[PDB]
């Protein structure tokens, strides 16, 4: 699935439950190390709810995994996001995404 | 520089005179600055005929009987607004048979060799309009069963009256004064 | 004293600028002479904008408001090649604004607002890109025909103003004459549709027009049809399906209200 | 020459070709810029009736076969076999003179560009061949700038052909004007060409230069240069401690930046190796400096992760503690007194190594030297000995920049030029042979 | 400055520091040379560190010829030392290296036939030591985008190594990884017969394997022990350094060997699947030269040392944030800041035109690409380089052109199309509106007041690819309308401050690259509406502030502008006369 190295410790007791959204700052990187998307650059944290599949499932089951107040990095193979087709114009076809994330806020 | 740019705007390469509002405002502009108009006196009526030589002299100074004889020619024989703005500016340069003016279009027609302007002037003859009875008659019969004016005017008969008025008028303040030289090159 | 008003001000530097420097650039020359002008003559300004002006209650706001926004994604779409999501984002815009109730309630916003016009040249545009290869996005043509033929049959002063762009339909007329299923959604329609049983406009209907549909019979009573002899019809030496269409036309243009228009 | 006819019985007007071609030019060359509007207007004129006048006659064909009965051959050294030497060297600017033409016939005419689309896909076909890339990219521009229709039928393929010439040809600023013409023409906008221009050439990232916006970071060193050689008074295990009392873990955007380590410099001289002055180059991005940020061992740029009980990236109150030992190559690291599973080997050793810490804004951090300037929270190793014991004895130690040039007022900077090599650094006795 | 030596330069940007200029200089009438400069001259010195650049054609002493390769041959690339026995020939070892690079492969795994021919990742280049030129002084191999080594003399014993041995919490090294940037051998040590080699000249063969690191080479035939293990994603350079001992030294033949790609479809991708060897023009020979010179940044990080005391040590401090834009060239795996374009004639002109390219991609509304588009430019980055003052003229018009075509293009146009339809609904608000301000019959500043017609509705859609919903690729991705707002008032603000004074230098290196840009986002800006009330009327008062005093310093309209900045002013004028005649339609309409 996902592999997830902690940068950052949480607090090791509060997990995502279902139907909690989950308040993120993350930041995208290629294999290679190109950035694509970074939510510090957008200057606005990310929000999704845990479990409606409207965020990219290795996403998904990183931030589930994670703690609150947790920074880890998210490891996501090709199948798990974005898989042979990729994101036109951002995502190569068959490309591994590597996401620094930070459990900001559960709610 | 205003004159200059229509001059150059009419020189410029088209397939077709492309409709200016800029031109159809400015030249209204100038025309009525150009004429500006119970027995009056002598001295009146020459303080009169002087004061528009001076009103022409600032526009065919400028290059103004250049410009109206350019867009003419780029005109290709298409009657339009912009020919029709064109027409009454030329009229109202040459208004009172301006020698100065007449001299400076003979001038400039000579040295270019212009065969533009002559074409598009039978052209626009041949465009214009007169008298139809079928369009009068089915104006009548929509006045005799009533149905509401779809236009106040109706102009569907002779549809430009002014035109083709500017069009000859026009030609004839060019020979004004027993100009021969336009007399013979018409 | 100072200028004290932009009007003023405007004035005094257009000239000051004119009269400082020989400009080079002959855009910033007509923007410069197109703000004197408007400054010299203010009230050019009102007799521009107010055929442009249209009051709504304020109950419409809303309806007015989704109207306008549909009626600004189709102007948008005239600045873009056609594909298949113009299409489709056409047919949104298009049953949107015939839902709205202000679309049946205030002809004389439309017309001001010219969509039957925009409508009009997405079409054009449509038809003069591969006009020779059959018919290039049928649906669009036909979503457009069938919507001028309702704007026509919503009122008298819509039928005049569809009317007016008569002309410009005849040439674009023979497009879609032969295949079916499209029957009363092409330009030949649309025309019908705006010379449809009214008096004014058939008196005011003009010889040459009628002599451009007889040409067209003509030309299909006198050769085949390309379309369907390429799709492996029998080549009879004529064509009675655009016959037929235009032979319609026609019988619109003669006939009005249980009368027949002499002229 | 094609049916191998003799090269005697064949007669090629080879020069008369090439002496119409340069007059041909010179008969469709555009008006110059200085010339007055009037006239410019004329020359443009009868340039649009002598192209129209040529495409009517056909001669936008004719140069299309001339131009494909030179492309039967590949190469000059190829047409000069077939044909003679001097038809061989004259084939490069026959084949180059023919493609100005028709970019001179087509240019500005919007009839010529729409009867061009039709051998506008035999056009793209040869854009690859080296012989002829400037001219048919010429010609390319040309069509798509002046004729609409031309861009209805340029497909995918030939996207990606284009696309393909950047791949291979190298960077050029005409065939990305090119790819602009076909992404909008005359204020209309094609769809699908912008899609797939994006979709085809984004995505890559190996042919735009790309462009990030990084934080700077500086490195800070203390004065000892501490290093190995024979037959020299210096000892070969040093160790010395870092605090960090402070850090915001993203004071921007970009994560802070926080590594600690060993640095070694190139030679005896005393700067730091192999690394940029300024930047955002930082301990452990090149091969002369070996780095700890609590997660990873930087060497080379490239990061390696190590194991750590508790392990974090580098916060506030954590305690590094930086072992070196010259004798066998060796850089081990204690975190909080706690030891890191990993370790640098086997590094070059002929330079003189000193310690270095590097950093982004949002760091306050503590030099633990040892002895009379600090005192270490975590007992030094067995045989490795504090830093500041490598002092030269009248020098005082200080904490200064890696790097010559800090801030400071812009007059008053010190331009510094190249410094002497520290043979003082080993000293090595060399007694006179008796 | 030579060995050991320090001076200053004062280029009198403050007359005041100059110290002999009034006794010499001042009276003779010579000015300071930076006389009036608003902000300070960037330094440029001598790079110390060289780099690989493409050997010039004009170069004295080497000569790179490119050999086509025919059916019987091989594409070939030869280097020659032109000057070889003759006065001031240069002996000393020369660096060789091939500008693209052969990328391993992200993760390990762990006649010819034409299915295993097209499944191997195995690259495969050759290099044809020539008679005569001595082997013992050619080195063959690949390099690393690291090696910046320039010894005037050179041996494989000193190549910058490192090993770093993971361990588990035994201890035990489970890994040990050789990293270098250097991985070539010797041809002379590499030629086991030794002396007669002339039948065909020393041919080492380097072999790459992309899916495992394998660096195995073959010298005329036979596998060679040496071999070299390299880590995954690292990126080798083909390289080939050689002291010139003959006219003709080496000789790059790109070719391929049994079961083995060519170097040609591991470098280029649109050549992957394709065996025969090739040798686009991208491929070229360069040299490791130290002619290249370096930028000064204009600010430096502030960092504070002090010894706290003998128990707290040395405290390090920085807590100003600074940040510069790294400009990446993909094929030689260098980064280079974007204000050194200033000086890169051929960078500057291809960023330029592809950023224009980015606009165009995105023009007319494709807010798709605008999307696609926010990733490659971010918002730091547009920020940062509209308000940067030492950025490039063509860069900072193409940035500013980049923000408004990627975020308020849409929004602008659709105001602008509705622009001349005034549909004014009838509420109390808007009978409430009148001509005039007050019972004083004086026009107020135009744009300020209460407008009731109706309007297209500002939407903007966040820009996040983690995202898999489509929704967002409807309006153009979101920006800070505020921030952006703030800044573009404060930077106008300066621009008329000190544009008045007309210096030297200002912002892009002429007043059209300063005002022409700054004054179109403004613009676009007044277009979508944006400004409010306090903004407009600190706009108004910096285009004239005579004629818009509320109810010296000398506006934009007499400040003596270019034409492309008179332009943009007659544009402005033109929004504000608009205003004023939809003020005049709402007060009618609220009359009736």
């Amino acid at each position: 699935g996902v592999e997830i190295e902690t940068i950052s410790p949480g607090d090791g007791r509060t997990f995502p439950k279902k139907g909690q959204t989950c308040v993120v700052h993350y930041t995208g990187m290629l294999q290679n190390g190109k950035k694509f998307d970074s939510s510090r650059d957008r200057n606005k944290p990310f929000k999704f709810r845990i479990g409606k599949q409207e965020v990219i499932k290795g996403f998904e089951e990183g931030a589930a995994q994670m703690s609150l107040g947790q920074r880890a990095k998210l490891t996501c193979t090709p199948d798990v996001a974005y898989g042979a087709t990729g994101h036109p114009g951002v995502i190569p076809p068959n490309a591994t995404l590597i996401f620094d994330v930070e459990l900001l806020n559960l709610e | 520089q205003l004159i200059l740019l229509f001059s150059r705007t009419a020189l410029t390469e088209k397939c077709k005179l492309e409709e200016d509002f800029l031109y159809m405002a400015y030249a209204d502009i100038m025309a009525k600055s150009c004429h500006d108009e119970e027995v009056k006196s002598f001295e009146e009526k020459e303080m009169e005929k002087q004061k528009l030589l001076y009103q022409q002299a600032r526009l065919h100074d400028r290059g103004a009987a250049e410009m109206v004889l350019q867009t003419i020619s780029a005109s290709k024989g298409e009657t339009g607004p912009m020919v029709a703005a064109t027409l009454k500016l030329g009229i109202a340069i040459l208004n009172g048979g301006n020698s100065t003016v007449q001299q400076k279009m003979l001038d400039y027609l000579k040295e270019k060799k212009d065969v533009g302007f002559f074409q598009s002037l039978a052209g626009l003859m041949q465009s214009c309009s007169v008298l139809d009875l079928n369009a009068f008659e089915r104006q009548n019969k929509a006045e005799g069963l009533g149905m509401v004016t779809e236009e106040g005017s109706g102009e569907k008969v002779l549809q430009d009256d002014e035109f083709t008025c500017d069009l000859f008028r026009f030609l004839q303040l060019l020979c004004e004064g027993h100009n021969s030289d336009f007399q013979n090159y018409l | 004293k100072k200028s004290s008003t932009l009007q003023q001000l405007i004035s005094e530097t257009m000239v000051r600028w004119a009269q400082e420097s020989v400009i080079e650039d002959p855009e910033l020359v007509r923007a410069m002479f197109v703000l004197l002008h408007r400054q010299y003559d203010g009230i050019g300004g009102l007799v521009r904008a107010l055929p442009k002006t249209y009051t709504i209650n304020g109950v419409s706001v809303e309806d007015t408001i989704n109207l306008l926004a549909s009626l600004g994604q189709i102007r948008s779409l005239l600045s873009v090649r056609m594909g298949k999501e113009e299409e489709k984002l056409m047919i949104r815009g298009l049953g949107d604004i015939m839902n709205n109730k202000v679309f049946y309630q205030h002809p004389n916003l439309m017309r001001a607002l010219g969509m039957h016009e925009t409508v009009m040249e997405v079409m054009v545009n449509v038809l003069g890109g591969g006009e020779s290869k059959e018919i290039t996005f049928p649906k669009m043509v036909a979503n457009c025909c069938r919507f001028l033929c309702y704007f026509c049959r919503i009122s008298r002063q819509n039928q005049k103003a569809m009317f007016d762009h008569l002309s410009y339909l005849l040439e674009n007329s023979s497009v879609g004459l032969a295949s079916p299923a499209m029957r009363g959604s092409t330009p030949l329609d649309v025309a019908a549709a705006s010379v449809m049983d009214n008096n004014e406009l058939a008196l005011a209907l003009r010889e040459p027009d009628l002599e451009k549909v007889v040409r067209y019979l003509a030309g299909c009573g006198l050769q085949s049809c390309q379309m369907l002899v390429s799709k492996g019809y029998p080549d009879i030496g004529w064509n009675p399906v655009e016959g037929e269409r235009y032979l319609d036309f026609l019988r619109f243009a003669v006939f009005c209200n249980g009368e027949s228009v002499e002229e | 020459l094609s049916k191998k006819a003799k090269a005697s019985t064949v007669d090629l007007p080879i020069e008369s070709v090439s002496l119409s071609l340069q007059d041909l030019i010179g008969y469709f060359h555009p008006p110059d810029e200085h010339l007055e509007h009037e006239d410019k207007q004329n020359r443009l004129r009868a340039l649009k009736n002598r192209q129209n006048l040529f495409q009517e006659e056909g001669m936008i064909n004719l140069v299309l076969e001339c131009i494909d009965r030179l492309h039967v051959y590949s190469s000059a050294a190829h047409f000069a076999d077939v044909a003679g030497r001097e038809a061989g060297e004259s084939w490069k600017s026959i084949l180059n003179s023919l493609y100005e033409l028709l970019a001179a016939l087509i240019r500005g005419n919007r009839k010529n560009c729409a009867q061009f689309s039709g051998s506008l896909d035999w056009l793209i076909s040869r854009l690859e061949r080296l012989e002829a890339s400037s001219g048919i990219l010429e010609v390319l521009h040309c069509v798509l700038v002046e004729s609409p229709e031309a861009l209805n039928i340029i497909k995918e393929g030939h996207i990606k052909s284009i696309i393909s010439l950047l791949d291979k040809h190298g960077r050029n600023h005409k065939v990305l004007d090119v790819l602009c013409s076909l992404c909008v023409c005359h204020g209309v906008a094609v769809r699908s060409n912008q899609h797939l221009i994006c979709d085809n050439l984004l995505p890559g990232r190996d042919l735009l230069l790309q462009t990030r916006l990084v934080n700077h970071v500086s490195s800070m060193r203390p004065n000892i240069f501490l290093g190995v050689s024979e037959g020299s008074a210096q000892y070969k295990k040093w160790y010395y401690e870092l605090m960090v009392d402070h850090t915001e873990p993203f004071v921007t955007a970009e994560a802070t930046h926080l590594r600690v380590g060993w640095a070694s410099t190139e030679g005896y001289s005393p700067y730091p190796g192999g690394g940029e002055e300024w930047g955002g180059n930082g301990v452990g991005d090149d091969l002369f400096s070996y780095g700890f940020d609590g997660l990873h061992l930087w060497s080379g740029c490239i990061a390696r992760t190590v194991s750590s009980p508790n392990q974090h990236l580098l916060r506030t109150d954590d305690v590094i503690s930086c072992c070196l030992d010259l004798s066998a190559p060796s850089i081990s690291f204690r975190i909080n007194g706690q030891p890191v599973q990993g370790m640098f080997e086997n590094f070059n050793i002929d330079g003189l190594f000193f310690p270095v810490v590097s950093f982004s804004a949002g760091i306050k951090v503590r030099f633990l030297l040892g002895g009379r300037h600090g005192e270490f929270k975590f007992l030094p190793p067995p045989g490795y000995a504090p830093c500041y014991e490598a002092v030269l004895p009248k020098e005082k130690l200080k904490v200064e920049h890696s790097r010559e040039y800090k801030q400071e007022r812009t007059y008053t900077r010190d331009l510094l030029g190249p410094t002497v090599s520290l043979t003082q650094a080993a000293f090595t006795p060399i007694p006179v042979d008796t | 400055l030579g060995v050991a030596q320090v001076g200053r330069m004062n280029f009198g940007k403050d007359v005041s520091t100059l110290k002999y200029f009034t006794i010499c200089g001042l009276q003779e009438g010579y000015e300071p040379f930076a006389v009036n400069t608003n902000r300070d001259i960037t330094m440029w010195l001598s790079k110390r560190l060289p780099q690989f650049l493409q050997v010039p054609s004009n170069h004295e002493h080497i000569e790179v010829t490119r050999i086509d390769g025919t059916i019987d041959s091989s594409p070939c690339l030869k280097v020659t030392q032109k000057s070889f026995g003759s006065q001031n020939s240069n002996t000393d070892i020369m660096f060789y290296r091939l500008s693209m690079p052969i990328e391993c492969a992200e993760v390990f795994s762990k006649r010819d036939d034409y299915d295993f021919l097209m499944q191997t990742s195995t690259y495969y280049y050759s290099v044809r030591i020539f008679p005569g030129q001595e082997p013992a002084n050619v080195w063959v191999g690949w390099i690393t985008s690291d090696f910046h080594q320039y010894d005037t003399g050179f041996d494989l014993d000193r190549v910058r190594t490192v090993t770093v041995t993971l361990g588990d919490e035994k201890g035990k090294v489970h890994e040990s990884i050789k990293r270098s940037n250097c991985y070539m051998v010797c041809a002379g040590e590499s030629m086991s017969p030794g002396q007669g080699r002339n039948n065909n000249g020393l041919e080492i063969g380097c072999v790459v394997d992309a899916a495992s690191g394998l660096l195995t080479f073959i010298a005329n035939g036979k596998e060679l022990s040496t071999y070299y293990q390299v880590e995954p994603s690292t990126k080798l350079f083909p390289a080939v350094f050689a002291q010139a001992t003959s006219p003709n030294v080496f000789q790059f033949e790109l070719g391929r060997i049994k079961n083995v790609m060519p170097l040609s479809a591991g470098l280029f991708k649109s050549e992957h699947k394709n065996p025969v060897p090739q040798c686009p023009p991208r491929l070229h020979v360069q040299f490791l030269s130290h002619v290249l010179w370096s930028r000064m940044p204009n600010q430096f990080l502030k960092v504070d040392v002090s010894r706290i005391s003998e128990r707290q040590g040395w405290l390090v401090q920085c807590l100003d944030p600074l940040q510069f834009m790294s400009l990446h060239i993909p094929e030689e795996n260098r980064s280079v800041d974007i204000l050194e374009l200033t000086e890169q004639e051929e960078l500057l002109k291809f960023h330029y035109h592809t950023l224009r390219l980015y606009s165009a991609v995105c023009a007319l509304g494709n807010h798709r690409v605008a999307h696609a588009l926010c990733s490659h430019v971010d918002e730091p980055q547009l920020l940062y380089a509209i308000e940067n003052k030492y950025m490039p003229g063509l860069l900072r018009a193409g940035y500013y052109d980049l923000l408004i075509d990627i975020h308020l293009s849409s929004y602008a146009t659709a105001r602008l199309m509705m622009n001349n339809e005034y549909i004014v609904p009838m509420t109390e608000e808007t009978k409430s509106i009148t001509l005039f301000p007050d019972e004083n019959k004086k026009h107020g500043l135009p744009g300020i007041g209460l407008s009731t017609s109706l309007r297209p509705r500002m939407q903007f859609s966040s820009p996040s690819f983690v995202s898999i919903s489509n929704e967002c690729y409807q309006y153009s991705p979101e920006f800070p309308l505020d921030i952006l707002k703030s800044k573009t008032i404060q930077m106008l603000t300066e621009a008329v401050k000190e544009g008045s004074l007309h210096a030297r230098d200002p912002v892009g290196g002429t007043t059209e690259f300063l005002f022409v840009p700054l004054i179109k986002l403004f613009y676009t800006l007044l277009i979508m509406g944006i400004f409010h009330n306090e903004d407009l009327k600190h706009i108004l008062q910096l285009i004239e502030p005579s004629v818009f005093k509320e109810a010296p310093k000398e506006g934009l309209l007499q400040m003596k502008l270019p034409e492309p900045v008179k332009l943009q002013m007659c544009l402005l004028l033109q929004y504000l006369c608009d205003c004023q005649v939809r003020h005049r339609i709402e007060a009618i309409v609220a009359f009736s």
